[PDB]
Order: C-alpha cells, then structure tokens, then sequence
C-alpha cells in the first residue's frame, strides 16, 4: 500500500556516467592501449576516474591470424576443424550479446552469462573491495546477483567494442530482516451494510540497518532464498525502529501506526511465510484443509490464522490457495480485535491513510463537536424573543407578550 | 534458520522473523570490453567445404557489429 | 481500482512443497529406482505423497554408449555422423533448459516447450483425472497453458536432474463471463470547476462461479481467445451474484455499488469489446471516424459511445485509440446521467471510494447537519439576556433592561 | 499519481483488424497471387482495403528445389555444401520467430529482427507515407521502434504464414517537451505528528501538441535518449497549455493545480534530470556528496535541491541514489514553501486528490462553519427560559422568574 | 539539446526542459508472409554425411510449422 | 460466441457478454527428470575433424551442469 511514499531514483546513473567518460577521444586508446596485452587493467581517464577495465574477447586478433591463415592458399580450398569451432563460438557469444542490447535498446537485466560469463563474474567478485563475508555471498548466489545487475551498452569503434556493467554491492548484510503480512480486520455484525474495517497498511519487508529500519512496501521487490532476503534500498523507506512497537502494541504513544478506514467487508487471505491470515466476511465459504484428508477447519466471521503444520490449503470463497511449506512455529498471540473498540455511529467512512492517532483525532473532532452543539440545544423549549422597541414593558407570559391586564 | 511466525488477533496481522539480510546499498561499474577486426570483402571462389562455413560465421559477424553500430549515438533507457 | 481488495497468495507453494520433499536422501533414489527403465511412474515417497515422475531425457546412457562407443578407437579418428546429430540436439535442449533457470533464478512461466515438449505436455494432459471438456480446452490452447505454468529448479545430484513443474487445473469451464467497462461521468456546466464526477469503480472481468460471482479488477490477468476467457482465481474476489444488479439499476437495494466521487473532469475513452465509451469534457476535441471516410461523429460534453459498426477509430483530444473489430451486435440503453440527480453544493469532493449508499448517508449528514442548525439560527433577532442577580425585577423593553419610569 | 484518470485503448486492435480480414477464403490466395512473384504488392481484399504486403521468406521452393535436386540420387549419398548453409539458416529464422510466437501466445513486442530485419524494417520505413523528418527519426533509432511494435501471429494455412505488423507512425515531432519531477513539502516544526505535508501530484512528462499539451502521468511509458523523449500518446491526457502557469504560480487563477494532503512527513529523494530533490524530515540524515572527496553538503528538515555540477551521489536515510551527469545548467528558483501559508488546525487531514482550489475552498468551509457557530456561542451566559403559560407575568430576576414581592 | 531544470523551492518540484517529442500518435500495419513447402516422408536409406544433418535442420522445420499449427483458431490477446 | 454489449448512458459504465469461463482454480504438479552422466576428461590426442565437434558439445555439456550446480542449495522465489 505504502509504495506512494517512496522517492525515485535514476537505476543506471552511476553506469552511463561512467560512459559518457568513455567518450572523449582520447579515453578509449588509453583503455585500449592500457590493456596492451593485459587482459584485466585499471585505466583512468582526463577527469582521472578509476575505470576498472576488462578485455574478455579478442577476436580483432583471432580474425588477424586467420585472416592471414586463410587470405593465402584461400581462395580457395579447404582448411580443417578446430579454427572455426574455436571461433564459430566466440563469435557465438558476440551474437548473443548483441542479440540482448538490439531487443532492449542497449541495457539489460538480469546481466547474462554472455555478457559476463561465470568465470568472468567470479574474479570480478573477487578483486572487489568487500570484505569475505559477502565475496561468500555474492558467490553462492550469482543468478541473483545477475538479477540485480545491470548492463549497459556504451560504445563501438573502428575497433573497440565496451559496454559497462552494474553489479550490485551488498553494503549490509547478516542483519535480522522480518516480513508483515496484513489483513482487513472487520467487525461482523448482521445487516449486510452496518460494518466496518480497518487494515494496518504497514505491510511489507523490514531489515535492520545501521540504528533503523529500512522498509520495504512492495514486498516483491526482496526475494527470499531459504532465509536470505535479497533486497534493493532504492525501494525503501528508513524509518525508526520504533515503528516495530507497532507490531508489539499498535497504540503505542513510540510511533504513530499507519491504517487505512473502510466498509467494505469483502473477504480474503494471505497466505504468510509459515501460514495463513483469513478475513470471512458475509456469506463467504471460507475453509481449510489438509491434503490427505480434505476440510479439517472452518472459518467464522472475522479474521483468524491457521499455520502450516497440517494445513495444505485454504480457501476463500472460489480462491483456491496452497500454503508454505516451509519449516518454522507459529504462535498465535490471543487478543481482542480492535475494530470492536470504536462507534460505528462516528467511525470514519474511508480514509485512504491515515494512521491511528489521526483517526483518533477525527473522532474527539466528530464527538466533541456533536455533544457540544447538542447540549447547545438542550436549552429549548425555552427561551424567550425582544419585546418592541418602541418603549414597552410587558412581563413574560403566555409564550407571547399579551396586552397584559391582572396584577399591574 | 529459525524461521518463526507470531499472528496478532487484535490486528489481523502477522510477522515472519528470523531471516537475514543482504541489501542492494550501491553499486561496482566496471567496463567490459571486446576487442574486434574490420575486414574487406577479400574472400574466394572456391570451395571443397570448410571455408563455406566459416565465411558465414563471419557474415553473421558483420551484422552483428552492424546492428551495435545502429544502436547508434544517445543515452540508453533506465 | 479495486485491486487492492486482493488477498495474496504464493502461486508456486505446491511446486515448491514437491520440491522440498525430493530431499530426504532417500527420496531421489527411489524416483530414480522407479524409473529403473519406465519413462513415466508414479513414485511414492516417505510422508508418502503421490509423484507423478517422468524421465524426458536420458543422457547417462546415450553418453555412457558413446563414452564406450568412443573411448576405445578414439583416441583418436573420425567416427561418422547419427550419433552427433542426436547429441548435439539433445543437449541443446538441456542448455535451453539450462538458460532459462540461470537468467530466472529457478523458477520460469511461461513454461518452454524445452522445459516440456508439445509432445510431453499433451500426454500429461492425457492422463489427468480431468474431464474431457478440459481435456480438449487444454489441448486447443497449449500456448495459453504454457502462459499459466511455472518450472521450478529442484535438484541436481550425482547424476539426476529433477525440476518441477506446476500445471493449470481448470476447474471451472464454460460458465458464463462478462466484462464491465467504465468511465467517468460528470455535469458538463459550464464556469471550469463548478463540476462533479463518478465513476463506478467496479470494473473488470467477471465470471459465473459455484452460486457466487468471481470478479478480476484487473482486468488483464485475464486473457480472451475469441470468445473464452482464461483467467486464474488468485486474483479475483467471490460476490454474490446480486453484484450483476449493479448494472440493471445501480441503485438497488439488493446490493451496493462501488463508486468513486470527484470534481476532475478531464477527457477519455474506453474502447470496448465492441464500441467506446467517451468521456468528453471542457474544450476537448471528441470524435469518431470510419477509415475510409473519416469524421462521422462528434462528441457533446458528457458520457457517449459509439458501436464498432461503422467506426474504426476514436479519438479524443490527441489520442486516437482503433476500436476493436470483432463481431457482435451493441444496444445503447437511453437514461438520465445520475450525476445529475445530486446538489453540487453537498456533493462529496473527493472520496477515493465509497458506494452509491455510503454517499447518500454522508449527503444526508451534510442535508441534515445544515438545516437543523439552520433553524436553529432561525429564531435570531428575538431572544433576551439574564437581569442581574442583584434582585432587579425589570420589564423587557427597548433592546435593553432599562432604569423604567412609565408604567409602574 | 495520477494514471487511473488514463483511459483504456486496446493497442493491437489495428493489427488484430487486419488480421481478421485475412480469414475470408478469397483474401489469402489473392494475396498469395499478387506476389506471384514480386516480393511487397500492395493487395485489396474483399472489403478492399489496402494491405501493403510483404513475403520476406520462399521456402516453399527452395525446398521444392532440393525436394527434386535431392529426392534423386538420394535415396542416397553425400550432396555438398551451399545449400545446406543457405537453409540451415532460412529455416533458423523461421524457428526464431516460431519460439517467439509460441511462448507470448502470438503476440510479440519489441518487434525482433527475425521477425523483421533492418534490411525489412528500413525498406517499410522508406516507402511510408511520411515525411522525411520522421524517416530519419525511425531510421536513426530502430530498436526504440522496435521496442514500440507489436508483432501478430495471424494464418497459417496449405502453404501461406501470414502475420501482421504493427509500426509506431509518429505524428508528432520536435516539439518541445519536458519533465516535472515533485517530492513532498512539509512543515519541519518539532513535535513528531504536529507537521502537514503537500505534495503536487501532477508529475510526468510534458509535450506540447496541437495547441494543447499532452501529459503521461507514468514517467516510464517515454523513454529519453539523448534529448528526445520517445512517449505513446494511449497513456496520457491532452490538457490545456495553462497547466504550465502551475509552475510559474500554484495560486494562479486560470489553471487549478493538483496536489495531495497528508500528515505522513517522510523522508525521500527524487532524482531529476540534472539534480536531486531532497524532502529531509525527522530524524533523518540526508546528505550530498561528491564522489572523489565524500561529504559536501548537509541537508536540513525541509524540502531542497542540489544540481550535479559536482554532486555524484545523494543519501537519504539509508538510501544512495546517484545523481545523472547529463549536462545542463540547474536554476534553484527561491521561494517561501506554500505549506508555511497553512493553518495546521484546519488543514485536511488526507486527501487522496484534490486541487488547490478545492483545498481552499474545505478550509473556507472550515474556518466559516466554526466561527459563526461560535459568535453564535459568544451570546451564552445571558439567555432567559419561559415563565408558565398558566397567566403568569413575572419579572426578569435572579436566574430564575421567582415568587416576587419588593417593586410592585 | 539545451537542456535545462529549474527548481521550485515554494513547491518542492523541479521542470527540465530542453527536450524533443517523438509521439506515437498511430499505426502503419502491414502483412508480412513466408511461403512454405509440405513434403511427404518420402526420404532415403542411406546416406554419407551431408543429407544426415539436411534432414534433421527439416525436422525442426516440421517441428516449428506443427506449433503454429497448433496456435491454433482464436483472437491473440493485447 | 454471441457476443453482445450494452452502453449504460445513466451511468457511463457497459457490459460485454456472451463470454465462457476458464479459470484456474487448482494445480498440477509433477516431477520432470533428466538422467546425466559425468565423466572425467578421458579424451584423445587427434583428431580428423568429427570427434573434435563431439568433445566441444560435451564441453558445452559440462558448462550447462555447472551452472545447475551453482543455482546452489536455497529456496527459489515466486
């Protein structure tokens, strides 16, 4: 719910920077002929950039001795194998890799094995300036970090061919991280129309991070990996680990707990890393069941849980959903739902967000000035009008001021 | 992994705790480069076989390079 | 809109949960043991579940008889040709595969005819405990079952190779849908902001389900094939049916609308399965023409459509949106614009969404709270305040209790 | 924030149109026989309409001659080489283009290159009925254009494959374009939940277009390339020039600007053409920094901006974002933020979307409605009730019309 | 390109101007087509070498027109 | 397919019928299995010209299992 508030960044900023260096003239000779006959140098640049460089296909050379070992007794004859498979598959790569840049308008993600090969990506992890822990990391995990690597095609010239590429840095790492799954809460009283909802909004990834918490509100965005979330910060709030109070007692004077108002009593689940939250509203048939053995539990109105351990599946009206398997306990933490703790008579309509203390301000507003201007009006039924100003002086009675005639 | 899981009732929410981070925070450019020849037409009559086959591998060659040429002068797209 | 009414799921749950069970040791051994040479059994496992296996490529073999077949006279030779033909290409497929889970870290939709085979697919398809009504829809629409399918990476050990692959069951088949289409309606008056809008927010495929209505607000997790809609109940809410009476009178009692209020009146269409609905506004040019001939309808201020018979393009302000062509007869239903029926001046500004119900109590709150205190201050200009408490009996006179001297 | 005022069009309507029209018996053959044996007709069909036409691949003989230069004196023997390559690879398009259409059901896009080849792609271009700007434009920028078609599976029948292509016409050109980039603007006074925040709402790009101008709400429906911005005119809506007086004046009387309200005072970063916005609030450390030489500038609470004259990077909280190194020159334009022109006490709470005007005119309502029922209640402490419609005509005295006996 | 920003301190927003349109406004369709053979079996004992792998690269071309064959009579979705 | 649609002017909205359901409601899972084998690099010194193209699709082979391999030993995402 919350992606609204995130700001935007520019993905590949740092990438066409360092392209738009490669541009000026005399930058890519000194690529060029910085990398010799060294196939991985370190060039800099006239702005003096530290350009790791990296040549990972010679084929000007491999074309020039065969150009030559073949320019001569062909035409025209034939020559033998192992010259054309050592080539036939280098320039193989070459197409691919042109293949990407020509569909993608010159940049890709994830970054291909064409594009950067096992081999290639491995030393690159580790001349890099990271500490072990995540030269582990990144090396078990390469198809993700291909996932969250960019390429970027830069220049072609008479001869040289380069493009840059964006590898991740996973400056944190080993942190305790926690996922929120949210449901609408609702009251679930009779008369299709009285209800009323509230959804913590707050949903999404949640990592510890340098004295605060980065929050995640697309939660897809973070891909887990047994137990290892694999997040990107430009897809994140920073927020006071306060806001885990919300979690712990969602009244909490701490933090200002954010919720979202409505009536609309539609039912649904989420199915959580080791079960799942159900929200049966109305007629719904909602229900659990374990394989083997089918239904094992059914739903009332309201919202309620069910773990994994025996459970296979849930369903919710004509939804159908499996739950995680994964391997965990689950706790069920007792408690009164909140929606029961507020007038219905003065509960907000919808509010797109809000948060718990703005609700409760709109309500003191709506009680308050309700009452007020009511016992306001309980002083009718009397009070009484301006007798003429033209000089008279009657004396109240009658719910009129008659021409009076008895004890004056 | 001690994957754990807490369902709040008065909130109808629930927290999945126990995992780890590993957090995008920057990022390593590095330029990649490929080193490539030009040629002329300057081929052949012929052949017996093997010279066939490796030409194409080689007019394939030149339209890949003539594609990245057409990729041709401005900022690729975020 | 409504999209987020959605509950969420975990769509490779099941495939995953197979996967977690292929390792136990024992488990592989025993696929492997049962597919001793069958191609297709139907293992058994520890907690004892029911496998479906299936072996679509022996490699062990066909290299271990030309491991042999070629360590022996080699080295070293020429052998002949066959027996690279039927390698070359069924490794291929292993590296298609293979490619497929590197770039999407394991898990991969559509579901590649390398990651199963026309062939391989229909005969699983075959064997289903499904009816044959399905049977045959599976059959004529493979492409679109690829679409619904995820393969999911599972194991490499000593030589086995498994991945699972999750496979679309089509429960509910030939039942009636139907799409609603929707755009803003608003007073087209004329001082630029004096304006009011709704736009019912319950747009989105719908389908005839069990008793109940399964509804798609996002209408494109939906796929139409001429006349058939595939979509997936994971992302859908269960309605009553009562919900189609939405569009027969939109303000019945039996159920209540969604709709969404505001005052920004700006101009567009919706192109429909056989028309446009327009949605013009302010100083926008609206029109509709057929190709040939051009121009041949334009649009007044307010809500309109055009049928697909004779029009082949509409546009409004500087987008031309083609209408699509399919045959089917249209019916324009005459009525009064309901945004006609409300007082601007209680009118709600903007509210993100509510219902045709909720907005009339809020008018009534406004109606109400207004006129009360309304004549309330209708009967000002005649009321009188407190004499001292210092005993002094004066008689109401003057717009003042004056020191008296006449009457008394 | 504001996409869901887009309509609705239904971009392959054209193609699939197309499309239908080669299902009527007659059309095929007369498109096959107008192509006899030229290579692009321009055939009409039965409603005759024009369809440029195009066979890019005979296979039909080249295979009808290597059937007969093959089903000779083979059965059998070895033949040359020649003509296998020559097919080899005809055929491999055909694959190609095949995998394409079977994995996205029969439509793709981009448009690749076996689909279409430059050579192909450059030909249609040429022959289009379109000036010379626009040729240039198409051909200086193919994989763009690529990247904007469609490609329809359409007929497959005896031995004609038929499928249709959709190309970008680009009928507006060189206009001035630009983009607006907004972050929120709050107060930055102490006590956490005290602050209110606006935010501008209409963010996008801008182009100007017929008179009027043409706004994308999605930022990422154009894509920049140097200094042209490629955009689709189906996302966007044509709205007055006036709304550009929105960034000389939000207050302006001839164009009401958009904005939202809220009280969510969080911190982020937006990351523009040629700088960053920094919207710092709270606890939040946000810095700039330049890349050679770390920490340059600290940002205090409030809403502002660097250029990237020397800035490489901008954190916010726990988020680096770099800046893009496009040249240009910035202009910080100074001025009071609006938000410090707002009576927190009666400022809207949320407000999904409204206008400026719109917000002034609840605040209106707000402020009036209070202070009239409150010089209402500035006539309290001296009102006075009924005395008895049983005859009696006492005399105003004590708080209460008592058993007199002293004046009279 | 002159391209050029101006930041709004009152409104914490920023233009940058400078740039060019290139709208999609409409769309040229055009039918593209590929001929095709149907053959029999009607094939060969053998062989040598170079009619091995001419047969195989035609299995695939059966293989490919047997799919789009079996896309198969329905509208293409958007 | 009697496809038909009704424009609603009191309320700007139209409804297209005349559609049939498919909806996915459950799922199929099965096990898909490859048998390999693995080899050590028992070549040859040679060649003529066709074990030479053998043994690189089989360097090709061994490239494939490796990656598989390093898709290493962790849940993958939905």
């Amino acid at each position: 719910f919350l992606g609204f508030l995130l700001g935007v960044g520019s993905a590949i900023a740092s990438g066409v920077a360092v392209c738009k260096v490669l541009h000026l003239e005399g930058e890519v000779n000194k690529i060029k002929s910085a990398l010799l006959s060294t196939n991985k140098a370190v060039v800099s640049l006239s702005n003096g950039v530290s350009v790791l460089t990296f040549k990972v296909l010679d084929l000007k050379n491999y074309i020039d001795k065969q150009l030559l070992p073949i320019l001569n007794k062909q035409s025209c004859s034939i020559s033998n194998i192992e010259t054309v498979i050592e080539f036939q598959q280098k320039n193989n790569r070459l197409l691919e890799i042109t293949r990407e840049f020509s569909v993608n308008a010159g940049v890709t993600t994830p970054v291909s094995t064409y594009m950067l090969t096992n081999s290639e990506l491995l030393s690159l992890i580790n001349d890099m300036p990271i500490t072990n822990d995540q030269k582990k990391l990144m090396s078990n995990n390469v198809q993700i970090v291909r996932q969250q690597s960019y390429s970027i095609m830069c220049i072609i010239k008479e001869e040289v061919l380069a493009y840059v590429v964006q590898l991740p840095l996973y400056g944190v790492i080993d942190t305790p991280c926690w996922k929120l799954h949210t449901s609408p809460l609702c009251t679930t009283n009779t008369k299709e129309g009285s209800n009323i909802c509230l959804t913590r909004t707050d949903r999404g990834w949640y990592c510890d991070n340098a004295g605060s918490v980065s929050f995640f509100p697309q939660a897809e965005t973070c891909k887990v990996q047994s137990n290892r979330v694999f997040c990107d910060t430009m897809n994140s709030l920073t927020l006071p680990s306060e806001v885990n109070l919300c979690n712990v007692d969602i009244f909490n004077p701490k933090y200002d707990c954010k919720i979202m108002t409505s009536k609309t009593d539609v039912s649904s689940s989420v199915i959580t890393s080791l079960g799942a939250i159900v929200s049966c509203y109305g007629k719904t048939k909602c229900t659990a069941s374990n394989k083997n053995r089918g239904i094992i539990k059914t739903f009332s109105n309201g919202c309620d849980y069910v773990s994994n351990k025996g459970v296979d599946t849930v369903s919710v009206g004509n939804t159908l959903y499996y739950v995680n398997k994964q391997e965990g306990k689950s706790l069920y933490v007792k408690g009164e739902p909140i929606i029961n703790f507020y007038d219905p008579l003065v509960f907000p309509s919808h509010q797109w967000h809000a948060s718990i203390s703005q609700v409760n301000e709109k309500i003191n507003q709506s009680l308050a000035f309700i009452r007020k201007s009511d016992e306001l009006l309980s002083a009718i039924g009397g009070y009484i009008p301006e007798a003429p100003r033209d000089g008279q002086a009657y004396v109240r009675k009658d719910g009129e001021w008659v021409l009076l005639s008895t004890f004056l | 992994q001690n994957i754990t899981e807490e369902f709040y009732q008065s909130t109808c929410s629930a927290v999945s705790k126990g995992y780890l981070s590993a957090l995008r925070t920057g990022w390593y450019t590095s330029v990649i480069t490929i080193e490539l020849s030009n040629i002329k037409e300057n081929k052949c009559n012929g052949t017996d076989a093997k010279v066939k086959l490796i030409k194409q591998e080689l007019d394939k060659y030149k339209n890949a390079v003539t594609e990245l040429q057409l990729l041709m002068q401005s900022t690729p797209a975020t």
